[PDB]
């Protein structure tokens, strides 16, 4: 007997930050479904993220390269918050040659064809000296949530080359999520609210593809509720 | 001069605002104080007493 | 004892000799080697690593 | 002494307190409830104060 | 061997260590034992961290 | 940095000797992630041995708690700096403030 | 990607109107997420018929008395606002209960209509005292969602109704108590996993199964326009 809701107008703002709408929401249900969305949004979202790094002639992260101006540490810091978006595989290895004084970017990887980068003025590092390069290979994954290299020794698996670099993996895309009820008066009802649900992301995922995929996993967990087999 | 300071950045000169419980989305009433402290982290870890 | 003793018999185990007294991480700290000195008595013999 | 040693003590107190204590004009006053259920009921679904 | 195993922390163990904690209790002291309440048993549950 | 500070930061990250401060103001010539080298300028130099200001910075290293002091270069290639200036800064401080 | 969904759900049923149903193992968080929409849905929106108007044979106010009946006339309301009915087909129905001779006045002795049905035909409503023994009301049980008290009936009186029209709370959902609590759980060695536990109290016209089933489809039937 209830009204369902309908995905309409998803406002984009910035390539980060969108504001999308599901207009015909019965009473008491908009803060239903916007606080569900929400938790499943900022805790389970997919996304692609650096794992790790070996950088070329480096074997540890407190070390330092001769003509770049960050430790190596800084640098995986900044490699950690890399955004990247991958296509056809579930992980890829970038590769980032440079020499010569200046930044080092996120444009200066070398372009693969499945790999998008969502902000190549992103700052890797910076070369200053003319004839100091620097060559890495970033291996990036996909998974989701937040998983750090303490646990992924779990499955550490013959990691012999010590020039590998574990960074912290921080898959999801999804930065900040806030939503608000108010009333959306359909041409005759006295109750209809409409849930407006405001998402920063780091570009990487897209908003209707984002509220699609958090609906299926609460759609797919309700599917275990609503047969009670005991 | 601090609730000035707030007004200058369109922010609560109370200084409190209103929250909403993260588990459920309902607000909090009473609006509660945010803002930001300096907090250390002192060198008492627990995986040296342990 | 004799059952040791029974013990390398019946394995051929031949109990060596030196001790074992290598320096080991202690439990619960994983960290990174990063750095190794090594400092010798002059007239002993230097070995590869130093 | 025979007094309990268990006593809440601050959050827990200060959480009972203001549960417990009531304001003199609010949202859902003078309402006649068939129970405690009912009165959980009613604070939950946000009806009354 | 099971000394070894303990070492190794194999996931038996911790199946193991579920089942010999199940009813044991423990003594819990606080630094100055003023009274008899600063030793307290407890039943333990095995937790992370 | 703290946000709410009390204006004597400055003093006590620059007093102890935990960062890089200049001697000779001049120009950043070349930094590097283990050192800074500076260009005096004229006005500051003896006469004979012109020179420059190298300044080696303390990387990942034992403090008496175990915690590790290491400094990192403030500044950027080719700015200039004034004597007394803070050039790397050292643990726990950022930008020449006692950052706790 | 691929996320861990409950398996070895109990349900454990004490005294059938009230049941305790634990689901576990759920991802981190789940636990509130799954738990606090099926509370809001319960409790808030979900479709009954409830007693909603009474108009008694021949009394005024709710602070005014018929000589007689020892209980008070919000007490009387009240018993009447926990009366739990299940009509079939009408959206609207009115039930007449008139009843005479010292005692008891239970819900079983309201005149029987088709679609209408009562679940505890011993649930007093009232009591006649001696010699008089005459009770008549038009009970009004209608189809409504949620719970809606009377203030806002008559602050949204829309309809200017007679004199005698007593409005009560409709109680329109079938649960009657709802709460759950998320503890801790492990698949063999991940321990950050929730259990929830889910124990509910309902006016008996649901089994609290059923309830919990058909909220989880509610549920599933708003976000049917999402999911692949």
């Amino acid at each position: 007997e209830f009204l369902k809701p309908r995905l309409v107008d998803i406002e984009q703002v910035s390539s980060t930050h969108a504001k999308v709408t599901l207009e015909p929401l019965e009473r008491g249900f908009g803060h239903t479904l916007g606080n569900a969305l929400r938790r499943i949004l900022l805790s389970s979202m997919p996304g692609c993220a650096v794992t790790e790094v070996e950088i070329d002639g480096v074997l540890h992260e407190y070390s330092t390269k001769e003509g770049v101006q960050e430790d190596i540490l800084e640098i995986l810091l900044n490699l950690k918050g890399l955004a990247v978006r991958v296509q056809g595989k579930d992980e890829v290895i970038l590769t980032l040659n440079k020499s010569g004084i200046g930044p080092v970017t996120a444009a200066d990887i070398t372009h693969d064809g499945d790999v998008e980068i969502v902000k190549p003025q992103h700052v890797i590092c910076h070369l200053t000296d003319e004839n100091a390069s620097i060559s890495m290979r970033i291996k990036v994954q996909r998974g989701r949530g937040y998983v750090p290299a303490s646990t992924r020794i779990h499955s550490e698996e013959d990691e012999r080359p010590i020039g590998r670099l574990l960074v912290d993996a921080c898959y999801s895309p999804v930065e900040r999520i806030a939503y608000n009820v108010e009333a959306a008066r359909v041409e005759q009802r006295t109750d209809l609210d409409k849930l407006v649900i405001e998402m920063e992301t780091n570009g990487t995922i897209d908003p209707e593809e984002a509220i699609r995929r958090a609906a299926t996993i609460l759609a797919e967990q309700l599917e275990a509720f609503v047969d009670l087999r005991d | 001069e601090i609730k000035e300071l707030l007004k200058l950045g369109d922010l609560p000169t109370s200084g409190q605002i209103r929250l909403y419980d993260g588990r459920t989305g309902e607000q909090f009433e009473r609006p509660v104080t945010v803002g930001y402290m300096y907090m250390l982290k002192l060198n008492h870890l627990v995986d040296d007493k342990m | 004892t004799p059952e040791e003793k029974l013990l390398r018999a019946i394995f051929g185990e031949k109990a060596s000799d030196v001790k074992d007294s290598s320096l080991r991480v202690p439990n619960g700290v994983s960290g990174t080697v990063i750095d190794v000195q090594v400092f010798t008595r002059d007239g002993v013999e230097k070995d590869k690593r130093a | 002494n025979g007094e309990p040693i268990i006593v809440p003590s601050q959050d827990v107190v200060l959480g009972l307190y203001y549960m417990t204590r009531d304001c003199v004009n609010a949202k859902g006053e003078g309402m006649v409830l068939t129970g405690p259920k009912e009165a959980e009921r009613l604070y939950r679904s946000g009806l009354a104060s | 061997a099971a000394k070894k195993m303990v070492e190794r922390e194999e996931a038996v163990v911790w199946d193991i260590l579920d089942e010999v904690i199940r009813e044991h209790p423990v003594l819990l002291n606080r630094a100055p034992t003023l009274h008899r309440l600063g030793i307290q048993a407890f039943e333990p549950v095995l937790i992370e961290g | 940095k703290p946000l709410v500070g009390t204006g004597m930061e400055r003093a006590v990250a620059v007093d102890s000797g935990v960062t890089a401060v200049a001697k000779r103001g001049g120009v950043v010539q070349y930094v590097d992630a283990s050192r800074i080298v500076i260009k005096v300028n004229e006005d500051e130099m003896y006469p004979g041995e012109a020179g420059i200001d190298i300044y080696n910075l303390t990387k990942y290293t034992r403090s008496n708690q175990n915690t590790c002091i290491n400094q990192m270069p403030c500044v950027s290639l080719g700015e200039p700096v004034e004597r007394g200036d803070v050039l790397a800064d050292g643990p726990s401080t950022d930008l020449g403030e006692l950052a706790l």
